[PDB]
């Protein structure tokens, strides 16, 4: 009955699409630490009054492992690595011959008495210096152990930043504005789908930027049962992540005790090193629960019955890979620790303080993570004490080869990337660009 | 009612709230204070570059709006016949049950076709009729 | 609602130049016009002129141009609103007639018009002497002893001319104090009294001192109320 | 009358002439020309972020009179009421004496209620009345 | 040399005038400057002519 065109603005409609993002984080230390590498000094700040608008009859499909979101924290990182510490000491002149014996006692460490050439305040008068450092930063090449370096190889070494703290905050992320994060407080997950009660949040979850390999640190911990992230899982081949339901303590020390070492690298330049260790030689000691892990355990083999046919053979280590690779490399009070994740997967079972466990912990400085291929970074020793106040927030699995059928399929952690370690936090987000014009006809129209 | 708090809701009872909707679209919970000694950083970059793609999503609406007499409102009608081809549905009939969300992927196609036709009649053939009947 | 801070109690012979002043407390003096006006014996009261301080604008009376002169000066501010400034009035030849109480007013904004007046300023054009307060204690009253309640209080004998301000203990004790009204005698000068009801059961310690004062005899005569009772109130 | 030039002057003069505090406003004598060869210097980054922060200045009322209907003109009244607890001054009283200045400092406080109440009155009620109304 | 201790030394711009010209500041748009062309000051207060 004489239908005409009505245009309409505000329309609540969406379109899926991606946009580039923002901070959002609220006032930390404020006065003793003002910067830290991930914040720096000028960073979005947060309101603390979110949009927690929930859509009832909206069952919107969230995009697990295609986000793009997950792509955007993986640049993000990096570029703000390699900018954090431009303005510092380059290492590049202190790279030269290296003589050396062991220890005053014949292994009863992991550390060897280094002496080499580097040149003082004046750039003419050059003076022989020896300093300490950790296994594996040197490689060997011929009655004196005569080696070089493992960055001349490689890349570039600077120095990293002094009293900037490496450790994470929470870090939310705040679309620009005629953009829309869709958020899923949804229960339960297969691997990306159709989600239940579809909410639409502007400023998103306490996200904090995660540096490690084979476990999870921060972040989400969806409830009541272990969520399983399926990147991928017909085909044993591709990764996938773990959400734990509740949270496992994790305590790491590093029981070496190290002054500090500054040795002047030409004019200005000031460099950093592990001064003299005080006290017993000492593996660092993360430490771990027995029976806590057991009973975290027990669902994940449960879980793994439903998922992977019947109770077929399913036990083994780490294959293979390098040191950070293989093992839980993580960041903890400024070290980077290369603890085992061997006493984990010794456990075979089908059927479905606290207590001494430890790993096979061993100290690294020379640190080019993600494979710094241009700007190499070193690690700057922490004098005195190391604390942990960390936690265990999910865990990254592999496949077991291109075996056809059969009753065998050891399941292993192999997960090497960066991007799904944010995938256990992205994983109920989803960008969208709303469109206020809107048309729809109805019997009115305009006159003179 | 809520920011999109609307979406889930039938057209009718979309319609009946929509303002809330652009008025959260801009400066809301994002705008914030937006406060080494520099702001070069890789948080100021990404707040300036996503300012431009804010405006651009509204400013393209904001533009068509101003060109068919519908900018002074949220809700303004046009002299605009629909061409039954375009839509088969009852007036009342998608209001309380298609809903807007279904609704922009019926139109979308013909949406530019629709864009062409409301600048002409209403303001091509409407404003234009005015040059020689605002003074009779 | 601001507060006007009016200068009183000056006073001169006929003929004689008289000068008075008014501070201005706790509003924007500038775009706020100041209005004066007296009222004489004879209950009709003349308004005499209308300035402006923040422009040169004035309007003045017929019978108030050759004698009335005014002067304003320039805004002090406190505030980004508040301000503090003053206004002076000279009057040149005056009369008996003359003789009355003069106000000034804050302005409004159909603005002309005032809003807050001051305390007010009582001039006596008179050629007669100025005279000194005669400061006596009165003796107990002739009410009761139960509770303690009963009237004790000071009388001021002869004086003049007015106004006069009576305290009592140096702006301590205001409460439960009657100001009695000052009117002239037969020979042509003032009289008042104060009266306090006060919890006195028997005569001991409280306080009995008062606070005279006066600016053309400048005043300093205090007695308190008389111990050797002269009253049966004060006893039965 | 001058940019600003009527903030001395009282609500009723203010109202008088306030265009040439919108006019100035934007680029009246801070556009300029806007003119070693590169222009990533210390002027170059300071003057775009400043071009930031002077349109959402702009565009956050300009939104508001967008979904007003005032968006037309620089005056426009609202079919609002108003509710006497939030001031309890006489209309032409704060024209001629308080002026704008401290006018501003007494209504910032419910200034977000009235903008709350001034959305549904003249937009939400009054333009949604229109669908029904329009054609009859 | 005094600067191998605290600093990286760089040598100076050539033909370039390490010498001031006049640089005024402006205020972005939606913003203005107050300028105090008043006679006295006591260390920051109230002003009389607010330009
Ligand atoms: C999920 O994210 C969270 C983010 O909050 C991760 O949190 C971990 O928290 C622990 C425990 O706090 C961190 O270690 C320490 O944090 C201390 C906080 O110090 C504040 O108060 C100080 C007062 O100083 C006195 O008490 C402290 C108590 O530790 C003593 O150490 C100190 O000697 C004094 O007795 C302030 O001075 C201080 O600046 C803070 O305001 C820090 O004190 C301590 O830092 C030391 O070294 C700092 C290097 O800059 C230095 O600035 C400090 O002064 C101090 O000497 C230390 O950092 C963990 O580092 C932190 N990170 C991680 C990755 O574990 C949480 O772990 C993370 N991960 C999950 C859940 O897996
Ligand atoms: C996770 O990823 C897997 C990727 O494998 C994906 O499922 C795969 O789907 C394809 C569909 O074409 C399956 O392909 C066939 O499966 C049958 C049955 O076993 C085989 O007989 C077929 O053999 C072909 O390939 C051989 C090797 O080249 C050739 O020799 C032969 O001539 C045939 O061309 C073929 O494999 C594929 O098997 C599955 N993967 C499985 C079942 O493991 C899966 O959808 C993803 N899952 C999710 C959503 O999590
Ligand atoms: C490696 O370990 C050796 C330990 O043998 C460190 O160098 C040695 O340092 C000691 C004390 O600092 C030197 O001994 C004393 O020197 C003083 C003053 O010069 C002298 O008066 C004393 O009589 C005594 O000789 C010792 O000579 C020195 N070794 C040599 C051969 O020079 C070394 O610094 C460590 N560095 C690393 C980590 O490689
Ligand atoms: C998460 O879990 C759900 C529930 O199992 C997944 O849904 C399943 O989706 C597949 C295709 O993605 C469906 O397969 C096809 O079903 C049709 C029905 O006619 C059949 O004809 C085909 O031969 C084929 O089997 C499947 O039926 C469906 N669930 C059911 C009811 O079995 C969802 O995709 C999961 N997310 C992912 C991608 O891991
Ligand atoms: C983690 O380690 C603990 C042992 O330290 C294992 O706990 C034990 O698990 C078994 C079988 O899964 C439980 O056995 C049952 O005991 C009940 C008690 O009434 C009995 O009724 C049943 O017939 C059965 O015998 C046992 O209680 C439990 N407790 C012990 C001995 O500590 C746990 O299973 C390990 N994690 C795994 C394998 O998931
Ligand atoms: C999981 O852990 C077990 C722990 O014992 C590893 O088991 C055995 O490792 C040996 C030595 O690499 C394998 O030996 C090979 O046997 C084949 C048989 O034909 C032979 O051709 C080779 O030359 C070699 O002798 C042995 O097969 C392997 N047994 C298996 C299959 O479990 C096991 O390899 C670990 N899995 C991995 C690699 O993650
Ligand atoms: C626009 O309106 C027209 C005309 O009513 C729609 O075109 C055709 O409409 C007939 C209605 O009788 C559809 O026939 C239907 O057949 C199905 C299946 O056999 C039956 O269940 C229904 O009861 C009805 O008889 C016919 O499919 C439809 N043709 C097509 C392919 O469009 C027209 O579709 C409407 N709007 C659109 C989407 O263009
Ligand atoms: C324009 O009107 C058409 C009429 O239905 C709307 O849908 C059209 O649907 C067909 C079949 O689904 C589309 O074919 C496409 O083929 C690609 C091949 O890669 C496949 O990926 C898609 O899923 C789909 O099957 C066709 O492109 C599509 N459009 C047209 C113009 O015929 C369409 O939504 C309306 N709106 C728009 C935005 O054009
Ligand atoms: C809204 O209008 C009302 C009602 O007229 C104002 O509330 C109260 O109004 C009375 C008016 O008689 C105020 O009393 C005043 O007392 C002062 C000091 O004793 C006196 O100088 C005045 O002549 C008057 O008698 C009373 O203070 C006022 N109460 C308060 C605290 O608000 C009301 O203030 C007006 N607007 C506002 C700001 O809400
Ligand atoms: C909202 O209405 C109130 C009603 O008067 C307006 O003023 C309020 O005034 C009180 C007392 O001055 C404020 O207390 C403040 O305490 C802080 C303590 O640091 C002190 O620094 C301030 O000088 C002040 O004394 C109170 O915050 C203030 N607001 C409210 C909501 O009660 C106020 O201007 C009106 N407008 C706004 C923008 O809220
Ligand atoms: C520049 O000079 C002016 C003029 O002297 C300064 O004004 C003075 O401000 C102080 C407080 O900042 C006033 O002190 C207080 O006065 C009250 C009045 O009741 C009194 O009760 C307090 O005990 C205290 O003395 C001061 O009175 C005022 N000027 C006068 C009339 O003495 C202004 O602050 C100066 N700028 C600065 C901050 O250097
Ligand atoms: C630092 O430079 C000194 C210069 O004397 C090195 O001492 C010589 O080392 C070489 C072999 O590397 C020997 O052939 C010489 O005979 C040494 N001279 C002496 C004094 O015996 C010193 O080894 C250099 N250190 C490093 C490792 O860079
Ligand atoms: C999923 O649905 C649930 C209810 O079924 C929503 O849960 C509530 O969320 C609000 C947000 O403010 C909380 O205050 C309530 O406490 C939550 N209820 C509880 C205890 O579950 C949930 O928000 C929905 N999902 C999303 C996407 O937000
Ligand atoms: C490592 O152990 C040593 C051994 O006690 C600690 O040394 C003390 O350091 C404080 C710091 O001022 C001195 O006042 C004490 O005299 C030291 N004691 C001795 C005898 O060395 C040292 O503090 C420990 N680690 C760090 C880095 O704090
Ligand atoms: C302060 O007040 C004075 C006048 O009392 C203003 O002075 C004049 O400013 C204009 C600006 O164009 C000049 O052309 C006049 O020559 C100035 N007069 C003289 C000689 O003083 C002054 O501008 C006011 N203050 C401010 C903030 O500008
Ligand atoms: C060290 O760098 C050289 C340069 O080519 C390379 O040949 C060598 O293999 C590297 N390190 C190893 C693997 O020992
Ligand atoms: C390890 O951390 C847990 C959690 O605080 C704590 O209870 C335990 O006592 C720690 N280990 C030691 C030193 O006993
Ligand atoms: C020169 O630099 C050195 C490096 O530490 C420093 O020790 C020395 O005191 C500096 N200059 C002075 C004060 O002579």
């Amino acid at each position: 009955a004489k239908k005409w065109v009505t245009v309409y603005y505000g329309v609540p409609v969406w379109k899926e699409a991606t946009t580039t993002l923002f901070c959002a984080s609220d006032a930390k230390a404020y006065d003793t630490e003002v910067h830290n590498v991930w914040a720096t000094h000028a960073c979005v700040p947060t309101d603390p009054n979110p949009q927690e608008i929930v859509l009832g009859n909206v069952t919107e499909n969230f995009n697990m492992w295609k986000n793009n979101m997950v792509e955007q924290m993986h640049e993000d990182i990096i570029s703000l690595w390699d900018q954090s510490l431009k303005p510092c000491v380059k290492l590049t002149p202190l790279c030269v011959t290296l003589n050396c014996n062991n220890v005053n006692t014949n292994n009863t460490g992991e550390m060897k008495n280094c002496s080499f050439n580097v040149t003082t305040s004046i750039r003419d008068k050059i003076k022989k210096e020896y300093a300490l450092f950790y296994k594996l930063d040197v490689v060997p090449l011929e009655n004196i152990t005569n080696y070089r370096l493992i960055n001349c190889n490689t890349s570039v070494i600077t120095q990293a930043c002094p009293k900037v703290s490496f450790e994470p905050i929470p870090i939310h992320y705040c679309a620009p504005a005629g953009f829309a994060i869709l958020k899923c407080n949804s229960k339960t997950f297969n691997g990306s789908g159709p989600c239940t009660n579809v909410s639409t949040v502007q400023c998103t979850h306490g996200i904090r930027p995660v540096v490690s390999t084979q476990l999870l640190l921060n972040g989400s911990l969806a409830e009541e049962e272990i969520v399983i992230r399926s990147e991928n899982i017909t085909d044993n081949a591709k990764t996938i992540i773990v959400q734990l339901n509740e949270a496992v303590e994790i305590n790491c020390t590093r029981p070496n005790n190290n002054t500090r070492k500054s040795i002047h690298i030409g004019p200005g330049r000031a460099f950093y090193a592990t001064g003299d260790i005080i006290g017993n030689i000492r593996q660092a000691h993360c430490n771990i629960s027995k029976a806590r892990w057991n009973e975290t355990l027990g669902q994940i083999v449960a879980k793994l019955e439903e998922q992977f046919p019947n109770k077929t053979i399913i036990f083994n280590h780490s294959s293979g890979g390098d040191p950070e690779i293989v093992t839980h490399s993580f960041n903890c009070g400024g070290e980077f620790f290369y603890c085992n994740t061997t006493p984990l997967f010794n456990s075979t079972w089908n059927n479905t303080g606290e207590q001494n466990i430890t790993l096979q912990c061993r100290i690294k400085q020379i640190i080019n993570m993600w494979q710094g291929v241009g700007k190499a970074m070193y690690a700057p020793p922490i004098r005195g004490q190391i604390r942990c106040s960390s936690n265990i927030t999910g865990l990254l699995l592999t496949r077991d080869g291109g075996r056809d059928q059969n009753g065998t399929e050891t399941f292993r952690p192999g997960g090497g990337n960066m991007r799904d370690n944010w995938r256990s936090e992205l994983y109920k987000y989803k960008v969208v660009k709303i469109e206020p014009l809107g048309i729809a006809p109805t019997a009115c129209k305009r006159r003179v | 009612l809520g920011f999109l708090g609307a979406a889930g809701s039938t057209m009718g009872a979309a319609s009946m709230a929509l303002t809330v909707q652009a008025r959260l679209l801009l400066s809301g919970i994002v705008q914030q204070q937006n406060n080494h000694m520099l702001q070069l950083t890789v948080w100021g970059i990404k707040q300036l570059q996503a300012r431009v793609l804010a405006v651009e999503r509204y400013l393209r609406d904001q533009q068509l709006l101003g060109i068919w007499g519908c900018s002074g409102k949220i809700i303004c009608c046009t002299n605009v016949p629909w061409n039954d081809s375009w839509s088969n549905k009852t007036i009342n009939e998608i209001w309380d049950n298609m809903t807007w969300m279904q609704w922009e992927k019926e139109i979308d196609n013909y949406t530019q076709h629709i864009y062409t036709l409301l600048e002409v009649s209403q303001i091509q053939q409407e404003k234009n009729e005015q040059e020689l009947l605002e003074l009779d | 609602e601001g507060q006007l801070v009016q200068s009183g109690a000056e006073l001169k012979k006929p003929g004689a130049s008289v000068k008075i002043s008014c501070k201005t407390s706790g509003y924007r003096f500038n775009f706020y016009h100041i209005n004066w006006i007296r009222q004489t014996a004879g209950r009709g009261p003349e308004w005499m002129g209308w300035i402006s301080p923040y422009s040169g604008d004035k309007n003045l009376a017929p019978a108030f141009q050759d004698r009335v002169i005014m002067t304003t000066d320039t805004e002090v501010p406190v505030t980004s609103f508040t301000s503090t400034g003053a206004a002076y009035m000279e009057i040149r030849n005056l009369k008996f007639d003359d003789t009355g109480t003069y106000f000034c007013a804050k302005g409004l904004l159909s603005t002309w018009l005032p809003y807050l007046w001051g305390q007010g300023t009582l001039l006596t054009v008179s050629s007669a002497s100025t005279k000194g307060p005669s400061v006596f204690p009165l003796a107990p009253s002739s009410k009761s002893t139960s509770g303690g309640t009963a009237a004790l209080g000071c009388l001021v004998k002869d004086y003049f001319p007015e106004p006069v301000t009576v305290s009592w203990n140096s702006g301590a004790l205001t409460s439960g104090v009657h100001t009695f009204p000052a009117v002239l005698q037969s020979s042509g000068l003032y009289s008042l009294s104060s009266v306090v009801t006060v919890p006195s059961s028997s005569l001991g310690t409280q306080t009995y001192i008062c606070n005279v004062n006066h600016k053309p005899s400048n005043t300093k005569v205090d007695k308190r109320v008389e111990p050797k009772s002269c009253d049966k109130g004060l006893e039965v």
